[PDB]
């Protein structure tokens, strides 16, 4: 419905700066807010109605210790949003404790725009994780949200600590806001910086700068989930409704990425429905089995090839799903958006929760217990000792983790109506 | 209940629904009347409303006064399938409040609740294909006086046709009663007795797998109904 | 001119195809069959042409024409046989262009030759692989609609794809009279080319896709037989020895089959392209009919009966020994012996037709006598 989002770290304001931008492109706006003579959209979803008919967006700007929001001031995209949400480490405890202290101020920020909007159905959290600034400080806000607010859903865009390592704390803070991430949100979207790297090595040889490129890939990502909210469908017009279809319970709630047109910065439906289900055109690098498969496409559709594509898909019989429950590969299409170069016509997105990505948590679980039994790559940081001086919220972290992949793997199994 | 017995007081909120769509004051959103076709007596799996569309004269002689009925009975029908999503909605917001610390009494009941959102989302997405897609590609490809009136007469017939309310495809629409009422006895309860909704889960599977082999059986009667299967289930038995 | 008739209940020698037909007997006298038969097309054709339109404007020429033939009071002969033949010309010419032009013949012509004549190997070896069991044993009403979605996904497996033209083909049982004894392939066909399309023509195509689809059969499963015991003895050296004996003419009988297919397409392929009367295409079909006819072995009771033992004893026999791994002494050695004397008998009996009088098929005879070891077999 109405989405107000939340950027925290250096990395994330980078990201919804990108976001910001894309939608100033995609949509009819000016840089400065003003409404042009082509913008009809749906208008309602991010953007909060202004009073020149101004589509202000909803964002709240929020960083820990400034340095790249000096160059995203530092554009004329910074006077198309920012309705006065202004506000001025590297380890999880430091950031935790560094949001502790100052949650009053920015809990009067985010209460600013709570009651300022007309309605709210979710919160957008955009930042990394172990990332240092958006880490421990996500976890402490987050736990701030659900506690304030339940009556909203949570969804999480957010990479994944795999790039191969030197910052050795990582794990640590992945598994505590993992922790945060299991019990305190709904969803969230996890994708692999290796292979979106590899992705952006195969299209051009790139070595430097394929950063802004993935920025571009989860701008084009987080607008595709909602262009049918933004342009008028259907169905899953409200998150709740697309969000309820893949989780079975609420503690596998992880969703893989995938996305068709791999050079990205006319084709028939079931090839690239099939393309979309290799690892290949994934974003995430014994058997697996998934359990829920929604796919969103958006472009130059067939309308009477999507049931003789899913036919054909089906008697392919190409995916090996879960034996407990009827789930299905459902089939969804959303408008193609306009005011914007509609080049790669055909462009899909899947979101699916597969038991692949338990084999991935199951390798930073590895990489955690190792170097905790170790016991040379915590080193008694005084920010964690301030922050517990027995250091037992690991412990609970690891024993939540520990009950995820036993989860994961019973859910594996065709018992799971047991619990696990 | 006291309020819903007139065709006046849903006739209000419909020109308050017109308004939150920006679409309103329009020709488009001209001749509307909303009415019911039966007062509330039941599991009330059923949904009493109908819509209506109207035209000005020398357009009105095509648009014949026997389809707007037809019109109003497809709108019940998709409106029917809302119900589902009004109420399975009702029932995980009330689980919602009894979580952040949950036990397995929270896990279990969402699990039962997830299948009967899917087995819905997609057979509204099955409708939401034949009632708009398919229908309307030889209903926006088909528009080239007499032969309006029967390329017209011919799009009717495919949305109902499409739609399984006619007799050809019953068997397959009496089974999803059979979903429909387990829901809403699962409406009811929140956890008052956590079994109980687990009585009517364990019902609704058995349902579902068999509406898969009455669905597959029922394609030597259906080239439309051929999606049906695949839709309700994709590479499952 | 039109078809239509002004003498009712009275005939005036003249009644496309049946209730425009000739009425030959009632002809007058001074008049030959082969006018009437030029009166015939040119009634049918036009009467094509004419209605399904809901053209030609020589009407007025040709009222004019038969008009000054009308008040001459002398029957000239060629004067009627030389105006009835000038319609007939244009009119040949008119009907040939619309059939031919409007929707391709090229394409139906290769789909036949595709499907029915087996143009690729990999689609129907897949064909054959997935749908085994369901072909293999007797019909039901529900097969029908699995062998289907099975022909259409092997199409797509080995990537041979192509919508409209293939919904056309479809897969055919008759239940109540082995799947494989019942299967059939329709086309369907639309109306300018309806003419030469005739339900005949098909029924004709049917026959020939049943005969060579039970040879490719035979050809893949002994090649898999021969495959399966040579990947794991006196008795197993022995199988082996009668698996290539029988490999031999079963490759050398599918071998003519595919030298008669392209001998003949090319000559239906020039008839068409060298003219443009109608007449060349019915010429055309009738050669290509009849020779292929001839050497699918149909016409020659003997030697057809002798081909089928052939393939027959092949298709048990390598059914039951695909069953088993290991050398058979449980009546393994009887029914080798019985089969390798029915074998030499019928393979013998059919070399003996062989040697129409056509020089390709007596000249392939002479390749295993080139040895003078299929001399004494």
């Amino acid at each position: 419905r109405e989405i107000i989002t939340l950027q925290l770290g250096q990395c994330g304001n980078q990201i919804g700066f990108e976001f910001w931008k894309q939608l100033c492109a995609e949509h009819g706006i000016s840089p400065e807010g003003i409404v042009e003579e082509f913008a009809t959209d749906r208008k309602d979803v991010f953007f909060y109605q202004a009073d020149d008919e101004h589509y202000i967006p909803r964002a709240v700007l929020l960083d820990l210790e400034p340095r790249v929001i000096h160059s995203i001031l530092n554009s004329p995209y910074a006077k198309l949003y920012n309705p006065e949400n202004i506000y001025l480490g590297n380890n999880w405890a430091s950031g935790f404790s560094q949001g502790e202290k100052i949650h009053e101020d920015i809990f009067d920020i985010i209460d600013r725009e709570a009651d300022g909007s007309d309605s709210l159905e979710g919160f957008v959290l955009c930042h990394s994780i172990a990332g240092g600034t958006g880490s421990g400080l996500g976890s402490y806000l987050l736990e701030r949200l659900n506690d304030r607010y339940p009556k909203k859903l949570v969804q999480t865009y957010s990479v994944f600590p795999n790039q191969d390592e030197d910052v050795v704390v990582q794990p640590y803070n992945s598994l505590l806001t993992l922790k945060r991430l299991t019990q305190n949100a709904d969803c969230v979207v996890v994708l692999d910086n290796t292979a979106l790297n590899r992705i952006a090595t195969d299209r051009l040889h790139i070595q430097n700068p394929s950063f802004s490129q993935i920025n571009q890939l989860v701008s084009t990502i987080m607008s595709a989930s909602t262009t049918t909210l933004r342009y008028p469908g259907y169905m899953n017009n409200d998150l709740i409704g697309l969000i309820a279809s893949l989780i079975p319970t609420p503690r596998l709630h992880f969703l893989m990425t995938g996305y068709t047109p791999l050079t990205t910065d006319k084709t028939t439906v079931l090839d690239v429905m099939r393309r979309l289900l290799q690892p290949k055109n994934v974003m995430v690098s014994t058997n697996h089995c998934y359990i829920a498969i929604l796919n969103i496409i958006q472009g130059e559709v067939d309308p009477t090839q999507v049931h003789k594509s899913l036919q054909r898909i089906r008697e392919r019989k190409l995916a090996n799903f879960i034996p407990w429950g009827p789930a299905s590969i459902q089939v969804a299409l959303s408008r193609k958006s306009p005011y914007l170069p509609s080049a790669h016509r055909v462009s899909g997105l899947m979101m699916a929760n597969h038991t692949s990505i338990s084999s991935l948590f199951e390798r930073t679980c590895r990489q955690y217990d190792k170097l905790r039994k170790r016991e040379a790559f915590l080193e008694q940081f005084r920010k964690e000792d301030m922050f517990k001086d027995n250091f037992d919220e690991m412990d609970t972290s690891r024993e939540i983790v520990q009950q995820l992949i036993d989860e994961y793997h019973a859910a594996t199994r065709p018992d799971y109506i047991s619990w696990g | 209940p006291g309020e819903l017995l007139n065709p006046l007081v849903l006739n209000s909120v419909l020109s308050k629904a017109l308004q939150c769509s920006l679409h309103g004051d329009t020709p488009h959103a001209s001749n509307l009347s909303l009415a019911l076709k039966y007062l509330p007596e039941v599991p009330d799996v059923l949904s009493c409303l109908e819509l209506r569309y109207k035209v000005d004269w020398p357009l009105n002689i095509v648009i014949t006064e026997g389809c707007v009925s037809k019109y109003s009975g497809v709108f019940s029908f998709l409106l029917q399938l809302k119900l589902m999503m009004w109420a399975l909605k009702d029932v995980c917001f009330h689980l919602k409040r009894t979580a952040m610390a949950g036990s397995v009494q929270f896990r279990q009941l969402q699990l039962f609740k997830h299948e009967m959102q899917h087995f819905v989302k997609v057979i509204q997405g099955y409708i939401a294909n034949q009632i708009l897609h398919v229908t309307w590609c030889e209903f926006r490809a088909r528009l080239a006086l007499e032969e309006i009136q029967r390329a017209h007469a011919e799009y009717l017939h495919k949305a109902v046709f499409r739609g399984l309310l006619t007799e050809k495809a019953a068997p397959v629409m009496n089974v999803i009663h059979s979903i429909f009422s387990l829901v809403l006895k699962f409406r009811s309860q929140l956890h008052p007795n956590f079994a109980l909704m687990q009585q009517s889960y364990n019902t609704f599977k058995y349902y579902s797998h068999f509406l898969f082999k009455v669905v597959t059986k029922l394609v030597n009667r259906q080239p439309h109904l051929e999606d049906f299967l695949l839709r309700i289930n994709f590479n499952n038995y | 001119l039109h078809g239509l008739l002004l003498d009712q209940h009275e005939e005036f020698f003249i009644k496309s195809l049946k209730q425009f037909s000739l009425r030959v007997e009632i002809l007058p006298s001074y008049i030959p069959v082969r006018v009437a038969e030029k009166i015939l097309f040119v009634g049918e054709s036009v009467q094509m042409f004419e209605n399904q339109n809901v053209l030609k404007n020589q009407e007025d020429t040709f009222a004019a024409e038969l008009h000054r033939l009308k008040q001459q009071p002398l029957f000239s002969l060629v004067d009627f046989e030389q105006v009835v033949d000038r319609i007939r010309s244009t009119v040949a010419e008119h009907l040939w262009k619309l059939m031919v032009e409007e929707s391709d013949l090229l394409g139906q012509l290769k789909i036949i030759k595709d499907f029915y004549l087996l143009g690729r190997g990999e689609l129907f070896q897949a064909f054959i692989d997935t749908a085994q069991h369901m072909l293999k044993t007797p019909p039901t009403a529900v097969t029908e609609h699995d062998v289907n979605v099975a022909f259409q996904q092997s199409a797509h497996k080995v990537l041979l794809d192509d919508d409209n033209l293939l919904p056309l083909l479809h897969l055919t049982i008759e239940y109540h009279g082995s799947g494989w004894a019942a299967l059939g392939l329709s086309y369907k066909v639309q109306w300018p080319l309806h003419i030469l399309f005739t339900p005949a023509v098909l029924e004709k195509y049917n026959v020939v896709f049943k005969y060579l689809l039970s040879v490719r059969r035979v050809q893949a499963e002994l090649q898999h037989c021969w495959a399966l015991q040579m990947q794991r003895q006196t008795d197993a050296i022995k199988w082996r020895l009668r698996n290539h004996m029988a490999f031999l003419v079963d490759n050398l009988q599918y071998y003519l089959q595919v030298d008669v297919l392209e001998s003949q397409f090319s000559q239906l392929l020039h008839q068409i392209n060298s003219t443009r009367d109608f007449e060349s295409i019915r010429l055309a079909h009738d050669h290509f009919l009849s020779n292929l006819l001839a050497q699918s072995f149909i016409l020659l009771k003997p030697v057809f009966h002798c081909l089928n033992e052939i393939l027959d004893l092949c298709h048990s026999f390598c059914s039951l020994v695909s069953q088993n791994l290991g050398p058979l002494d449980e009546r393994g050695a009887a029914q080798l012996s019985i089969l390798v004397k029915g074998f030499s008998r019928q393979s013998s009996l059919l070399f003996k037709i062989l040697s129409h009088q056509i020089n390709s098929d007596l000249a392939q005879l002479l390749l295993r006598l080139d040895y003078n070891k299929y001399y004494t077999q």
